[PDB]
């Protein structure tokens, strides 16, 4: 039960960091390349998605 | 073409440029017929 409460944890936070690696359909997951790449208001879409 | 919300070049650049969230209309015609090199814009 402990170590399965402590893996759940891991296992929640490790997805939650994961999820920052995904694009959700944007150009990039890298938040600093779309800030880079496009002007604002194209770039402001993708960020917003 | 360059007088609206996010568009790029010399005068939506360096002479005119509208707010992102712009809210209100463009009116344009040809002025041919009234205009001759007395009209001027930027370039640096």
């Amino acid at each position: 039960k402990l170590q399965d409460v402590v893996n759940q944890n891991a296992q929640a936070l490790n997805t939650l960091v994961k999820q920052l690696s995904s694009n959700f359909g944007a150009i990039s997951s890298v938040l600093n390349d779309i800030l880079s790449r496009l002007d604002p208001p194209e770039a402001e879409v993708q960020i917003d998605r | 073409r360059q007088i609206a919300p996010g568009q790029t070049g010399k005068i939506a650049d360096y002479n005119y440029k509208l707010p992102d969230d712009f809210t209100g209309c463009v009116i344009a015609w040809n002025s041919n017929n009234l205009d001759n090199y007395n009209y001027l814009y930027r370039l640096f």
